[PDB]
DNA sequence: TTATTGAGGCTTAAGCAGTGGGTTCCAGGTACT
RNA sequence: UAACUAGGGAACCCACU
DNA sequence: AGTACCTAGCTTAAGCCTCAATAA
């Protein structure tokens, strides 16, 4: 091939001429002959041209001397008899007739007019808009140096025109392409149509191109294409033969009618109104136009999405043994797909092993690429001598482990459904994952099926390696949270790991240290020496957890007073989980705080240790966990269902009194006693009263089978780790299963006047209109399981509308802003580039390392404020207990630091009251790149910092060390004007936290960081924000469509059709609303209200 | 079709070794014991009599995964002692206990069937 | 709004249109902003400012309202291909071919397509090879 | 179809225990004595002859294509 | 409630249900207290019940069909209701009752997965047989003919074991076969030296193995040679095979483990599978349990638990009290031991008989994987289907996901070089594709004249298609290089 | 001058990891030492983390323009 | 006074998440010899 | 004295996540 | 006889109809 290659940088589209049809078309002299072959042999001039293709395998195109596999097909042409309308150009060959005069074939609208120098101003560069104003204003032009001539109006009766003048005449397309042959070239820029690639008379089909055999492969089985082609030019001879010997009256019309007919049902099969083309065989033709449109068509279904080599399909099943960046393959998988490696001296041993092996072996190889591309095949045994691999040699060996893949499971919501993982083998026919990996993917192990994608270039192996390996998005940009945490068993098991009364001896705990990875090899010093040398679960989680973070969580059965009231810090039900240097103080763990809420503990792991070492304590939790499970064990039965006979009672009088209470409500409502509540008739205040009094005894009852759960209670277990079930589930289960609801009313009266034939007419109490009074322990009714069956009923058919409602809000949003992207400059741009955002999210911060801070100047009064940021440079025992001698007499001695200091306050109360000018609801949780907080805490424990003692750091160096920081922190570059208020504007909100939180008082009192600990502080301040700023050539626009279209799929019109109404612009919304708020008195007042 | 043969848990093929000798690096007096054929039976053993030893100061096993078939004992011993006499005379130990239990029952053979 | 002691500063509306030919495009952004926040995050879930962010500054960026569909996504300068990319394809293609329209080739579905590397991520830089940081090289 | 030669759970021979078992159930035995009197104590094996179908005598209503 | 001591809430009562378990359905009375569980979780079962294995009729000996699937050994429920007498479950029962834990031992049935005991597969617990059957007309049009296929008359052979075959050109029961091999031997004579017939044969499915079973000759109706092979595969439970109880609780197998690595009662009871704690809460399965404490009564008592869901003359604690007098724990716990370590659990395991399902889904019917095979006529991308070695769809949502990744690379090799790598020859001048004559390196575009100003450009296949059928619309999509 | 961030972003590690790694298994001299290493994705780190992968990154501005950036002048991640 | 050109009410396409497996069907009708 | 591939479409039904 | 061959519902944009100021 001598060609250059380069690629394509600009597609120009365009109408086809007649002439440019005819002179690249092979088939000279066009096509007159409908047989598709002729003595056995292809026809030349018929369908399948020899010269338009290859015919059959392993032969040859008389054009293009190729075989099947590199001739593209080359393209005949049908010489019409009769010009036809293009049916996809016929709506535009309506609108150009009604701008060009009929008979002058000149613009309706004079081109020496300011109403034209207008148009081309305003629709200046673009063609669509040119024609729909040329348009607009050529409606209701009736005459023309201009004719005097009016002109008609044009109707369309399905394939046909009528030029009506207000006679009407059958509006030939002949008329109509000399009629748009003679338009000027000016004209044609007016009209918004390049002449040289659309002249309006190109858009009459007077020259039909026949495509090539590939774009109508036979099978003796002729495409319908081809059948449709045999009767455009059976049609077209039938034509030709009368006009030169018929020369009929109406045989020509009807004949012609036929010709445009076929024509458009080739190019569309589907007009409004018309007969299909069909076959003797009783199908209707696939078209040109039905070979695109649709998602199982050209560009949908063969472009956008298509079948794809190096891949495999099986059934998921659990490992626990696996990293979480692991998959375990089949071995048959695995032999069966293969990478490419180039030989290199290096490798030339191992791969020239593989290729000795061959395909039969699995560790070996299928195929040798050669260096000028020939292929040699180790499925068929060759010699020794093409065995031989030298230097830039290709081997396709099979994958082996440690090979990169992309594992995928369907429905892809987001970016963690397709993330990289690396290749283990193991025996069985099923791919093996990590438990914390099927959170991301939305997987389980009954039958799910998941997809394995090769990359088989080394540059895509690369980065999908930098880019889209599991331990690289444990914390998605969605939510700033991560998307893996700890699955049920392990869950489970470390909530019962963690209390305070786990007690391992010697045997145990060596057992356990043998599944750390991480571990250093010491065992450490038990918590109880004597009488028993006896280890807690809280020390080898304390070995399990990574580096030295810093980590304060609340386990779910937390009291509320327990944080105000005594023993704070000292937590009776171990209840505060406390992590210092690494290690677990004190605390219960669940998904609080190992799960995957932001600021858990593997949140924090990542953001502080980085994604490898978060990677080990993800499989260091697991394999440590699941084998004391195996000592300690978990279960559940009928044991953990049951209550005691007290809470049976008092359930049962729950009921009876509720019940009671129903019927009182039923006797006041039919003795007309029951006065209506405002603003609703009495059907409606009944529903009301009934509901509000099944409401109180589902919960008085559910409270009364919470209280009867015991510590050893499995469904408590699992509930109070967040690993499985809910408190709904438990007071299901052992007290009463409650009141089905059908579209949220109870149920309906679906007989006349009756739920069922079992109860009386006009019976509104509890167990005629669904309300279950068993526990599904006790069992149900049959009235109570027949309405559950409703209630699961719909249930079900939500979950389906839900499914199939939401995969295409999800496709529209993915395809409105999947050119959007952050450029190199750090702004945010569309394929037109076309700015969007100025910065990524007005800050120019990527949202994977922002974190849930919390304002300390938004909040506080005056007077609290100033006490707890104001530094108080007067009162002289408070600053030596708080500061060194020389500092405090520095501070004391110098004006110039006071000044400053007292600056320093100024500044942060202008930060307050732009604070509250920004958020005037005082909400002070924001979302924020560095956690300052955290960062301090990390400060005081490296250094050792001990807060009873005078520090040593001058409140002056906090001034100037925070200066410095906010001069360093840059969002926007540039030295004009208008880049440092860009800068100010970007780095508004973290500059004031970060002034809130690191000013002179509060490093003083609070704080107490040194010199060193501040000089630290600083730096990983400047790193960690330089280490979130979004990335150039991010994808925005497609993780914003995906972070906004996922949350869609597991959701006062509200939920999915109310987004469904707000992604596209509703003129008439479902529940539109006005929110009026109202001034002085009314406000206050309800009668002027 | 993927599924593995079943003498696979138990017969070595052509080339591996029975017992593997690793030393440990981060602590000194510690080797890794990688024995390919065997599982939890004698892992188990093996650890409890090495447990047994004051001389030992970590003795631990594992399967790394249950679908292959290899164990890893981890055994760190005194610096007077090393963990290869160690494994010896755990495994001397198992087998002089376990002659002592096997006579024993045929003895208590003898004595229940002659009543 | 205008009406006795109605505060016309903080009564808004749910109707995104009417906000949009009342108040104008920033505050129909703020709006559209506000209900999406609401529809989101009823069920106490979150997303990142960021995501709702660029939905409604695309969305709002062309003056009038761009409703996520055929009417609002086809109807502006994206070229050809990445429109007939995402719905009425022939249609799309045939106006492009009625008035000679040109596709500069810059979205990645374009060059999806086409088989290119798409500008997006790893594409959206070139590399060259340094000559003179080989010379240390063995 | 015909009845397990051992229980699934343990291993215990039940192959040889069906044709006994039907000779004890029409000596009117109740099932848990006739599962007595055949030494089958643990509940595995117990239902091994408890929830047994014999589909081959149903099978062999059917004559063989080859005879 | 004909009762007038009461209020009785009604006395002009005119019919009475027969029995309230009657609503339900012929996979609704398969459910053993169903009104102890979920609704949605009836439904789920009333579902895969449909799915179960087992001896699906009684005469499946000589019939031919096509996907057949047979437990060895099924088993009727310990646990049943009164209405699996008139469904005649009984009679051909699908599943086999199991003594099943319910725990978490070492993590392998997490998230509805389970772990089979591997010694009770070995004993033929849940071994099943699939059948196959595979039918091929001779016609006569060209005549086909059943007859042994050979290389030096025959045209298009695969490289299969042709010598499986008779004479007659068909496979006798009893022979092994595996994938692409030929089980009937059809060859078409050409309508036009050195082969004179093309062959037309017959071969399995690619990923399927077995045993041929029977073959049955027979005349069909329009006086033809028609033969029916059926084929005999025997399915070993294994990693990945679909189980599912009564109560909508299904599962793959995670693992199997030995009868000396599972856990075990102080009797030396080992389960044969074990299913997840967390399986039961959020589902409310309630009847799961209670069918397994039922089915620990009816086997130690021995006789069959009745599980009509509205029978008040059963209930949860007399099915405890009876539990608890044959000398088990009344809620169905039991004391269990490690089977690595002997030591005994810490919780005791809730473990008893109850009745699972073996499902048509096993892992070997669905495992499929593509190096590089056949593609499409029409475009040459990868085909449909993994029988006939087809490859995996890289999807639109897929495509949108590696673009959010920011991975071009790998995007475009999916798209481009993984499905269809193609090139064409294109003027320079106009964008439409040139003739491109590549031994004799003469590259031209006739209508534009142009002999050397032709480049190349890498293009996928399907988008030359699509440019080709646009300018069979009489569109031209000019591609241009500047 | 340059206005494009000092820092390189994990799209341009991503693609110059890639590049390398194909270069070095395509027999290009090796800027660092090895030791034993075999694998080029190692190699292609090694050099990364010494700076020394002979890679110019020519980062194209919105507005036509484009910035020249080597490796070793470029801020790495890890 | 009266056409004349502007702005409110009627039909009709164009859309409508994905992965496997199986089954049926893709042609008679008189001439004529 | 190893001569080396796969094949269409249109509709329906069922199952799966 | 064998067979040549000639022929259910949704929402929304776009296109299409009658009644009121306004100059002739
Ligand atoms: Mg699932
Ligand atoms: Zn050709
Ligand atoms: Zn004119
Ligand atoms: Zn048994
Ligand atoms: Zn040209």
């Amino acid at each position: 091939s001598a060609c250059p290659l380069r690629t394509i940088k600009r597609v120009q589209f365009g109408v086809l001429s007649p002439d440019e049809l005819k002179r690249m078309s092979v088939t000279e002299g066009g096509i007159k002959y409908p047989e598709t072959t002729e003595g056995g042999r292809p026809k030349l001039g018929g369908l399948m041209d020899p010269r338009q293709g290859v015919i059959e395998r392993t032969g040859r195109c008389q054009t293009c001397a190729g075989n099947m596999t590199e001739c593209p097909g080359h393209f005949g042409h049908i010489e019409l008899a009769k010009p036809v309308f293009h049916v996809g150009f016929l709506v535009k060959t309506m609108k150009v007739l009604r701008c060009v005069c009929f008979f002058c074939s000149k613009l309706l609208v004079d081109s020496n007019n300011p109403k034209i120098k207008d148009i081309l101003a305003k629709s200046k560069g673009q063609p669509k808009k040119r024609l729909t104003h040329v348009y607009d204003l050529c409606k209701g032009k009736n005459i023309c140096g201009g004719c005097g001539r009016y002109q008609p109006r044009i109707r369309r009766s399905g394939l046909e025109l009528y030029a009506e003048w207000k006679k009407k005449i059958l509006l030939s397309p002949e008329r109509v392409h000399e009629i748009f042959k003679r338009i000027s070239d000016e004209e044609c820029f007016v009209l918004g149509m390049e002449p040289r690639y659309a002249r309006p008379e190109w858009m009459i089909v007077t020259v039909l191109p026949v495509p090539p055999l590939s774009v109508r492969p036979a099978v003796r089985n002729q495409d319908d294409l081809t059948h449709k082609l045999a009767d455009i030019v059976k049609i077209n001879n039938q034509l030709r033969r009368n006009e030169q010997n018929g020369a009929a009256a109406h045989v020509i019309a009807e004949d012609v009618k036929l010709l445009q007919f076929h024509v458009a049902t080739m190019v569309d099969n589907e007009l409004p109104g018309l007969p299909r083309a069909m076959q003797k065989s009783g199908r209707p033709l696939k078209s040109l136009k039905q070979r695109l449109k649709g998602k199982e068509g050209r560009v949908r279904g063969n472009l956008m999405g298509k079948r794809v080599d190096f891949s495999a399909r099986t059934v998921i099943t659990p490992d626990p043994n696996l990293s979480i960046d692991q998959v375990g393959v089949p071995r048959s998988i695995a032999a069966n797909m293969t990478f490419a490696e180039i030989v290199t001296p290096f490798n030339i041993d191992r791969l020239q092993e593989l290729v000795r092996r061959g395909n039969s072996q699995y560790p070996g190889a299928k195929y040798i690429i050669r260096d000028n591309g020939d292929r040699i095949d180790l499925r068929f045994h060759p010699k020794p001598s093409d065995l031989h691999l030298q230097t830039g040699y290709k081997v396709e060996r099979h994958m082996c482990d440690g090979d990169i893949v992309i594992f995928n499971r369907q429905p892809t919501l987001h970016k963690m459904s397709m993330m990289g993982h690396r290749v283990r083998i193991l025996p069985w026919s099923t791919f093996r994952l990590n438990l914390s990996v099927t959170t991301p993917y939305n997987a389980d192990f009954d039958g799910d099926e998941m997809n394995l994608h090769l990359p088989q270039s080394l540059e895509t192996r690369a980065e999908i390696q930098e880019l889209a390996m599991v331990p690289r998005m444990i914390v998605t940009p969605q939510s700033n949270r991560p998307v893996m945490g700890i699955v049920q068993d392990t869950l489970t098991a470390v909530r019962k790991f963690t209390k305070r009364d786990v007690f391992l001896e010697r045997g145990e705990v060596m057992n356990l240290l043998m599944f750390l990875s991480t571990w250093d090899g010491k065992v450490p010093q038990p918590a109880i020496l004597k009488p028993r040398p006896l280890w807690t679960g809280k020390q080898i989680f304390s070995l399990i957890i990574p580096g030295h973070i810093n980590c304060i969580r609340t386990h779910s059965t937390h009291p509320d007073d327990e944080d105000s009231g005594p023993y704070k810090h000292i937590s009776p039900g171990d209840t505060k989980v406390v992590v210092e240097n690494g290690e677990l103080i004190m605390g219960i763990l669940c998904k609080k705080s190992l799960g995957t809420s932001a600021g858990s503990l593997v949140h924090i792991s990542y953001l502080e240790m980085g994604h490898d070492i978060t990677r080990l304590f993800y499989s260091n939790i697991q394999t440590v966990i699941n084998n004391w499970l195996l000592i300690e064990g978990h279960t559940i039965g009928i044991g953990d269902s049951i209550a005691d006979s007290k809470t049976y009672q008092d359930i049962q009088n729950t009921i009876k009194k509720a019940k009671q209470d129903v019927i009182e409500v039923i006797e006041k409502a039919h003795n007309n006693e029951l006065e209506p509540t405002p603003g609703n008739t009495l059907r409606q205040t009944f529903e009301n009263q009934v509901n509000r009094i099944l409401n109180d005894a589902r919960d008085k009852t559910g409270s009364s089978a919470q209280k009867s759960l015991s510590e050893y209670n499995n469904f408590k277990s699992m509930v109070v780790s967040g690993a499985k079930g809910s408190k709904i589930n438990i007071s299901q289960v052992i007290a009463v299963v409650g009141q089905q609801n059908v579209e949220g009313k109870r149920i309906p009266f679906g007989f006349k006047h009756r739920t069922l034939p079992h109860f009386i007419k006009d019976d509104y109490g509890p167990e005629s209109r669904g309300f279950v009074e068993n526990s599904y322990l006790a069992g149900l009714t049959p009235t109570e399981f027949f309405f559950h069956a409703m209630g699961g009923r719909e249930g079900l058919i939500d979950t389906a509308v839900k499914t199939a409602e939401t995969g295409y809000i999800q496709r529209r949003l993915i395809k409105s802003m999947e050119s959007v992207m952050v450029k190199y400059d750090a702004t945010v741009r569309n394929s037109i580039n076309q700015v969007v955002q100025l910065r990524y999210g007005e800050d120019g911060l990527a949202g994977e390392s922002v974190e849930f801070q919390n304002l300390a100047t938004l909040k506080p009064s005056n007077k609290a404020f100033e006490k707890k940021f104001r530094f108080d440079y007067t009162n002289e025992r408070a600053l030596r207990r708080t500061l060194q001698e020389d500092l405090v007499k520095d501070v004391l001695s110098n004006a110039h630091i006071q000044n400053e200091l007292e600056r320093e306050f100024e500044r942060m109360r202008e930060d307050r009251e732009v604070l509250r000018v920004i958020f005037p609801t005082g909400d002070s949780k924001v979302v924020l790149p560095c956690n300052l907080l955290r960062m301090i805490w990390n400060a005081q424990k490296i250094f050792h910092i001990n807060p009873r003692l005078p520090s040593d750091l001058h409140p002056i160096k906090v001034v100037e060390g925070v200066k410095e920081l906010s001069k360093k922190l840059v969002i926007v570059n540039g030295d004009d004007p208008l880049s440092r208020q860009a800068q100010e504007n970007a780095t508004l909100l973290f500059n004031i936290h970060l002034r809130s939180t690191l000013c002179s008082r509060r490093m003083a009192e609070e704080f107490r960081l040194s010199g060193e600990a501040f000089d630290w502080l600083l730096g990983e301040i400047e790193s960690k924000f330089n280490q979130a700023i979004a990335h150039p050539g991010e994808m925005v626009g497609a993780l914003a469509a995906q972070s906004l279209g996922e949350p869609a799929t597991q959701m006062v019109t509200l939920g999915v059709p109310r987004l469904k109404e707000l992604i596209n612009i509703s003129k008439k919304p479902k529940t539109p609303s006005l929110t009026v708020f109202l001034l002085g008195q009314s406000a206050r007042d309800a009668e002027r209200a | 079709m993927n599924a593995p043969p079943a003498f696979e848990s138990f017969l070595l093929f052509e080339g591996e070794k029975k017992i593997t000798i690793n030393k440990d690096t981060k602590v000194p007096n510690a080797c890794l014991f990688t024995i390919n054929k065997e599982d939890h039976t004698l892992g188990n053993i093996i650890k409890s009599q090495l447990l047994k030893d004051p001389q030992v100061l970590f003795a631990g096993y594992k399967v790394p995964h249950p679908l292959e078939h290899k164990i890893i004992i981890r055994v760190q011993t005194t610096p007077d002692y090393s963990p290869q006499e160690a494994f010896t005379n755990a495994i001397t130990d198992l087998i002089s206990e376990l002659s002592l239990l096997e006579e024993r029952f045929r003895v208590a053979i003898k004595d229940k069937q002659e009543g | 709004l205008s009406e006795k002691d109605v505060d016309p500063v903080r009564t808004t509306s749910n109707d995104i249109v009417e906000i949009f030919t009342v108040l104008g495009i920033e505050a129909v952004r703020k709006a559209l902003e506000r209900e999406l926040y609401h529809v989101i995050s009823f069920d106490g879930s979150y997303v990142n400012y960021r995501h709702l962010a660029l939905l409604c500054d695309t969305m709002t960026c062309r003056g009038h309202l761009m409703a996520i569909t055929r009417h609002g996504v086809n109807r502006q300068d994206t070229g050809p291909l990445m429109k007939c990319s995402f719905e009425e394809t022939v249609d799309v293609l045939m106006e492009a071919a009625a008035h000679g329209e040109s596709d500069p080739m810059k979205g990645v579905s374009e060059n999806i397509m086409l088989g290119q590397l798409a500008p997006a991520g790893t594409g959206c830089f070139d590399l060259l090879l340094d000559a003179e940081k080989c010379k240390y090289g063995m | 179809m015909i009845i397990p030669v051992r229980c699934f759970t343990c291993g215990k021979i039940v192959g040889n225990k069906w044709e006994a078992y039907l000779g004890l159930l029409q000596a009117e035995y109740t099932e848990g004595d006739a599962l007595d009197a055949l030494g089958l104590k643990r509940y595995c094996c117990r239902r091994m002859l408890l929830a047994h179908v014999d589909l081959i005598e149903k099978l062999l209503n059917y004559a063989p294509l080859e005879k | 409630d004909l009762q007038e001591k009461e209020v009785a809430y009604c006395s002009t009562y005119t019919h009475c249900e027969i029995h309230p378990s009657m609503i339900l359905g012929v996979c609704a009375s398969i459910i053993p207290f169903p009104d102890h569980n979920q609704s949605p979780r009836n439904t789920y079962q009333s579902a895969m019940g449909k799915q179960a294995m087992g001896v699906y009729i009684t005469n499946f000996h000589v019939r031919m069909d096509t996907l057949a699937h047979v437990l060895y050994y099924p088993q009727k429920p310990l646990v049943t209701t009164r209405s699996m007498e008139y469904l005649r479950f009984r009679e051909l029962p699908a599943g086999i009752n199991s003594i099943v834990a319910i725990a978490s031992y070492t993590g392998y049935n997490q998230e509805d997965s389970v772990i089979m005991n591997r010694s009770a597969v070995d004993r033929g617990f849940f071994r099943s047989v699939f059948y196959r059957s595979y039918k091929e007309q001779e016609s006569k049009k060209q005549e086909e003919v059943f007859e042994k296929p050979t290389r030096e008359t025959c045209q298009g052979m695969r490289h299969a074991i042709y010598d499986k075959l008779d004479d007659d050109g068909l496979i006798a029961p009893g022979v092994r076969v595996s994938g692409d091999d030929v089980i009937i031997g059809k060859t078409v004579t050409l309508p036009e030296r050195r082969y004179t017939k093309r062959d037309c044969s017959t071969f399995l499915r690619t990923s399927e193995t077995g045993i041929v079973d029977q073959v049955m000759v027979t005349l069909n109706q329009e006086g033809y040679k028609f033969c029916k092979i059926r084929v005999r595969s025997v399915r070993i439970p294994q990693i990945g095979d679909k189980f599912a109880s009564r109560h909508g609780q299904k599962g793959t197998c995670g693992i199997q483990y030995r009868q000396e690595d599972m856990p075990f009662t102080c009797e030396g009871i080992t389960p044969d599978i074990i299913i997840n704690p967390h399986a039961i809460p959020s589902r409310m399965t309630i009847g799961h349990l209670i069918e397994c404490l039922q089915g620990k009564v009816s086997a130690n008592k021995g006789e069959i638990g009745d599980a009509t869901p509205f029978n008040d003359a059963v209930n949860v604690q007399k099915i405890s009290n009876l539990l608890s007098d044959y000398g088990y724990h009344l809620r169905g716990n039991e004391v269990l031991y490690n089977g690595f370590t002997g030591r005994k659990i810490t919780s005791q395991i809730f473990i008893g008989p109850t009745y699972y399902q073996r499902l048509k889904h096993m892992v070997d019917d669905k495992i499929h994987s593509r190096a590089r095979g056949p593609i499409q006529i029409l475009n040459r991308q990868p085909m449909e289907g993994r029988s006939r070695d087809g490859g995996l769809r890289f999807g639109e949502m897929e495509r949108d996901c590696q673009i959010a990744h920011g991975a071009a690379q790998f995007l475009r090799e999916r798209l481009f070089e993984a499905s269809d790598p193609y090139q064409v020859h294109v003027c320079n001048l106009c964008g439409i594709m040139a003739i491109a004559n590549t031994r004799t390196h003469t590259y031209e575009c006739r209508g534009c004249r142009n002999k050397t100003q032709i480049s190349l450009v890498r293009m996928p296949y399907a988008c030359k298609l699509l440019f080709q059928e646009l300018m069979s619309m009489s569109i031209a999509p000019r591609m241009m290089s500047v | 001058k340059r206005i494009t961030t000092p820092y390189m972003t994990k799209y341009e590690r991503a693609r110059v990891l890639g590049t390398r790694a194909l270069q070095i298994a395509m027999c290009a001299p090796v800027m660092v030492e090895l030791e034993g290493e075999t694998d080029p994705l190692l190699i292609a780190m090694k050099e990364l983390k010494a700076r020394k992968i002979p890679i110019i990154i020519r980062r194209y501005l919105p507005d036509g323009s484009y910035e020249d950036w080597g490796v070793d002048e470029l801020i790495i991640s890890d």
